């Protein structure tokens, strides 16, 4: 399952006359593209290569 | 019928509307729509609110359709359900607006809120302008603005010319027809009023007060000049002085400078000016030259 | 008849209806119908509704089907049933609308809501517009609007003109034939008359108050000139100022200067306006510049 | 026969019925059918359900057929098996329908529901439309219409005009000559009557009623102009304040500028008018100057 | 009138006010609008104002 979420704040005079806008004219945009299962589950690091990445000397 | 002909009451005011619509029924006299894209844009959302969705890719060339602007005046004291009268104008590539039909228009205030709702027949003329309309009654009042006409105790009467003989003269009147203490001038062109508290009360008084008539005093001399359209055009108070003038291809009928006699009244200005056989073309430069030596002696204004 | 003639009834007002519709029935005097993509649409639509599809790929090439707009009024106090005049106006390339027929279209309003079904044979004079046409009863009501007529005991009479003189004089009348405390003006273009309580009892009421006489007292002096017809007019109240008019082309009949006598009444005003020997194109401009100096004492409005 | 002709009956109203159809007979005048496939689509389903199925893939290139809206009125009252006038409208690229036949046709109501069926010979006229004609008794009504007629005590009588003296007026003419509180005036559009209990009684009731003549009372003062067909008509109630007209080609006959002596009747508002020398053209601004300037005490409709 | 003719009132002065506008309505003798990239410019921000985003 994947997941895509927006949110902002859309000026009315910027919403072309097919009811869209481009993302680049909102003004708090939050865009977020995230998904689950073992595909989402498999491009995480393990847990000891995530500490070795933090806190190995070099 | 003097007060209300001179002054205008404080709040009661008239404001403009404006908005945009589309005249149908051309006799193929619209917009080509090929270089106004805004008529067939429109067109196709008046369509997606009836209810018809034209492709988005599609040519639409329309000919009896033109997209136009709406003005208006909102009255004072405008009540909803009222009508007004509205003038409609071609907005771009338009031959003629001759029979068309105003679409229901939107007309918003200043603040850009709809105050009256316009449709309907245009009048175009028929040297007349095809591209301008008016409607009578094409408009209807949909909002009302609020008001503090009946509130306080005060009303200012505001001269349209500011004067301050006239201000005190309109003040010296209706303190002689409505009591002692009942106007006050603040300034050249103010007048305070007493009213009594209420609504109705004030609305009696303001009718006593204006159709009061005034004795209108001397008002400065001044020579309007209309270089535009080629007139002038000076008021009962201008006079000259003796003085010479000289022009081309213009002659004592015998030299080249004539003598203009000092002039009293404005019988013996115009007699003096038609003295020198002027066309008025050659008269302004003739008024600013003896405006510049100082023969005339009034206010050149030029518009 | 005077009360009627001036004012008008709070909430008996006209709304505006809008609809689409299709004229058939031309002498191949309609849309080309391959530049307006939405006769052809709304056409197919309306077969699919009538039990006919025909295929998405094809060529429709009509020369007799027009895509309209009616417009029409919804009346005060509209009763299912009854029937409404609309007008009807083509929208797209369609030379004429002689004798076509329009189909069934339903009117809505500003809400979008349907209050009218028109359907009839168009009226199309025959210089005459041709893409603009008349139906007669063409529209017959659906819906019927909720109305606050018959409660409460306030009805507010709108002046079509504001006026504090004509308000207080309406009031004056009002209480006069109908009781002392009938009518209390609110403003310049509002009367509050006290009603009884009822329906039957208002309408009464109103029928009594609608057709009463009132003296109309002199109204503000006004020229209103058409720039784009190229007319003049002038009320009663205009008056002028002694002051000299200077145009191309223009002379005493002798010098380009003519003294214009002041003047009173209307009579003297057109005898000494006509004594310039101005064409109206002339006139307007020295009825401007004579507003700018100063000897015209009217409001100048360009309409 | 005045109140039949000024109101109309709750309930008693016309429906639209719209269908389609096919008209053959014509004299090489029909559709091409190459630009209008639903003419030969429509074709094919008739040969179909009548027992002829031509191949889909096949050139049908008619000259006799043209395919046709029919639009008819369904009266009041309207019962199976009697006959209602039909008019016949052409579709697409038709040259004419002058001696065609209308197959038979379901003609459907807004509910998409047959009301009546339609067949027979067209009537054109023979400048006259080609592509329209009219078939008298052309369709048999098959669906009736419940309705609320014999039921309840009371019956609406709806104004074609709103007006509150003309509905007092009919409330007073009916409770004149049917008992005391047979009629109650509920707006300025409508008469609410009391009529006995059952069917034949309010029938008799109303037969009464209808006939009955009420004395029209003065009906506001309005000024028509029709600019699609160049025409102005007035009514008795339209007067006129003195005051000056100025248009273009237009002289005293002696300046541009000519007075229109205040009228208080008709007959004086013509003569007036017709002072002035203007053509209807001319005139329509005249009268639209003179409604803003305020001379033109009268409602200025554009229709 | 002598006084009133020759001097004038101390703070009793008019000033100047200036403005941009669309004038609509011309028997096509408008701007061509191809050199007058402004008209063009104003009339959008006009309709984009009004509820039309060209």
């Amino acid at each position: 399952t994947e997941f895509i979420r927006f949110s902002g704040v859309v000026n009315p005079r910027t919403i072309s006359g097919s009811n869209s806008v481009p993302s680049t004219q909102v003004a708090d945009a939050r865009i977020e593209y995230v998904g689950n299962g073992y595909i989402n589950e498999a491009q995480n690091m393990g847990w000891l290569q995530r500490f070795f990445l933090n806190l190995s000397p070099m | 019928e003097r007060i209300r002909d001179l002054t205008s009451v404080q709040g009661v005011r008239e404001n403009s509307l404006i908005g945009y619509g589309l005249v149908v029924g051309l006799d193929g006299t619209g917009d080509q729509t090929t270089q106004t894209p805004f008529t067939t844009q429109t067109l196709n959302n008046m369509l997606s609110q009836l209810g018809i969705t034209v492709p988005t890719g599609t040519n639409m060339q329309l000919k009896n359709v033109a997209a136009v602007m709406v003005t208006a005046s909102y009255p004072p004291f405008a009540r909803q359900g009222q009508t007004i009268d509205v003038v409609v104008s071609s907005m771009g590539n338009a031959k003629s607006l001759r029979g068309g039909t105003l679409l229901m228009t939107p007309l918003k205030g200043v603040d850009s809120q709809v105050y009256a709702l316009a449709q309907g027949n245009i009048l175009v003329g028929g040297v007349n302008q095809l591209n301008g309309g008016r409607i009578t009654n094409g408009a209807i009042i949909e909002r009302e603005l609020p008001t503090q006409f009946g509130a306080g105790n005060t009303i200012n009467l505001q001269l349209n010319d500011e004067d301050f003989t006239m201000a005190q003269q309109i003040t010296d009147a209706i303190n002689r027809a409505r009591g002692y203490g009942s106007a006050t001038a603040l300034d050249a062109r103010t007048v305070q009023v007493r009213v009594p508290s209420g609504n109705s009360s004030q609305v009696r008084f303001l009718a006593d007060i204006q159709n009061m008539e005034v004795n209108v005093t001397p008002q400065d001399a001044k020579v309007v000049i209309n270089s535009r359209t080629g007139s002038v055009v000076m008021n009962r108070e201008v006079t000259l002085d003796s003085c010479a003038v000289a022009q081309g291809n213009l002659s004592v009928t015998g030299g080249s400078l004539q003598s203009v006699r000092s002039s009293a009244n404005l019988n013996s200005v115009v007699r003096a000016l038609n003295a020198l056989g002027a066309t008025p073309m050659d008269l302004m430069s003739i008024l600013q030259s003896m405006q510049s030596a100082g023969c005339l002696r009034a206010k050149l204004e030029i518009i």
